DNA sequence: AATCTTTCCCACGGT
DNA sequence: TTACCGTGGGAAAGA
């Protein structure tokens, strides 16, 4: 017989405790191939991340159930999805994340994008389910020429998110990541932070407010980098091109993927953001013989740019443990308004099974594919038993619900607005 | 349009 | 032919 | 020590 359906009274439960368990995996938005039996590993490392209480909530529950301390820890793989090369095991006791730092695409394989695979189930193989991340490219090698605005691909647009490494001499074991840890920056070899890079205005005072502008990142150009988890910043930066051990001073083309760039201290004597082994600091550039336009800068003075993404995933076992993946888990990007009032929603991983509920109440859904559903918006007196009409504002959760019981949240709210 | 961060200081060699 | 991308080659200085 | 291994610069092959 099949599962059964999510009640209204188990909805009602989780809107009030909302114990959520949550995927995010991190990671390049480019890879460089390996050719031959070589191995050019991830740079920086994808990270798998269990985020919110419902793991902790989770873990009581499978013991409570009998379950022992090992059996309720989750294990997990990560692997070049839809190939044949083999997964490895990421080790998460202990931490809810785990970096996985050998990983890398053959040559084999053809294709010129690629998703990362991160298989999870439980120490008593009770399955989880397969979560993708989002889109790689692949390239052969960095090209030399300077890069066009056409190939947006492999530029940086002011606001999004990169990762910075530096690399002693060609050493594998050398790679260390910006990187912020309890209030301070510094360059660890096993941790990386995502920083937005934001693109200032050249008459843009050193603040803890700024103004950023819109576009693509250039060299010569001001910005502000400011890690996407703690908001720390560094002061004014002006991001310089590297040639050789040197910094140019007039290059002004767009930053490239996998390019290694100088952070000029804005208003300093030559000062360069620098590592010594795991220290961030300042160290200060020579002026080049007879050439004025470039700066020998110190070998820790230079980084590798790469831009970063995210995907994440969200889901809940309303009524309790079921047989089947919780995967491919639901996403909804946007809700569009558009006879009958209908709810248009846009997203990623759709199927027939799942119904919009506003609230604790199942509305009406028409599944259209994958990307796009629709449906009902419920009348405003499933909220309001007297109400003949929106009298005030009225906001309320949309949650995606599977036949079996599994509730996936968004972070969006439908709103009825009265009638002017 | 604005973005606020606290800024953290650069030692010096 | 000439020029940029893709693939092949190999040594430095790490474990 | 020797054997082995990512990495980046460069040569060669492909478009």
């Amino acid at each position: 017989s099949p599962p059964k359906r999510l009640t209204r009274e188990a909805m009602r439960n989780y809107l009030k405790e909302r114990g959520d368990q949550t995927v995010l995996i991190l990671h390049a938005k480019v890879a460089q191939k390996s050719y031959g039996n070589e191995k050019r590993f991830f740079c920086p490392p994808p990270c798998v991340y269990l985020m919110g209480s419902g793991w902790k909530k989770k873990k009581e529950q499978m013991e409570r159930d009998g379950c022992s301390e090992q059996e309720s820890q989750p294990c997990a793989f990560i692997g070049i999805g839809n190939s044949d090369q083999e997964m490895q095991q990421l080790n998460l006791e202990g931490k809810n994340y785990c970096t996985a730092k050998t990983l890398y695409i053959s040559d084999s394989d053809k294709r010129k994008h690629f998703m990362l695979s991160v298989k999870m189930f439980y120490g008593n193989s009770d399955d989880i389910g397969v979560f993708l991340s989002k889109r790689i490219k692949v390239i052969s090698k960095p090209s030399k020429k300077k890069q066009s605005l056409k190939n947006a691909d492999l530029c940086i647009a002011s606001g999004t998110k990169v990762a910075l490494f530096n690399r002693l001499r060609s050493q594998t074991v050398s790679t260390r990541y910006l990187h912020v840890e309890g209030g301070n920056f510094h360059a660890s070899s096993q941790q990386w932070g995502a920083f937005y890079i934001h693109l200032l205005d050249d008459d843009e005072s050193e603040g803890e407010e700024f103004t950023v502008r819109d576009g693509y990142i250039h060299y010569g150009q001001t910005v502000k980098l400011v890690c996407s988890v703690t908001g720390m910043a560094l002061p004014r930066l002006i991001i310089r091109k590297v040639d050789k051990q040197t910094a140019l001073l007039d290059a002004d083309d767009p930053v490239s993927q996998l390019h290694k760039c100088a952070f000029y201290l804005k208003d300093t004597e030559r000062m360069y953001l620098c590592l010594s082994q795991e220290r961030i600091i300042q160290f200060q550039a020579t002026p080049c013989p007879k050439e004025q336009n470039k700066e020998m800068i110190n070998d820790g003075a230079s980084w590798t740019i790469i831009s970063t993404d995210k995907a994440e995933y969200t889901f809940y076992e309303g009524m309790g443990p079921v047989l089947a993946p919780v995967t491919p888990v639901p996403v909804v990007e946007s809700l569009q308004l558009n006879d009958v009032a209908m709810l248009e929603l846009t997203g990623q991983n759709f199927t027939p099974n799942l119904r919009v509920w506003f609230g604790d109440v199942e509305a009406e859904t028409m599944y259209r594919c994958g990307e796009s559903m629709l449906c009902v918006v419920p009348d405003i007196s499933a909220f309001r038993e007297g109400w003949r009409w929106v009298r005030q504002p009225v906001q309320v959760p949309v949650t995606l619900v599977r036949n079996d019981g599994v509730i996936y949240s968004t972070s969006l709210t439908f709103t009825y607005t009265p009638e002017p | 349009k604005k973005a606020t961060a606290t800024t953290w200081m650069v030692p010096t060699a």
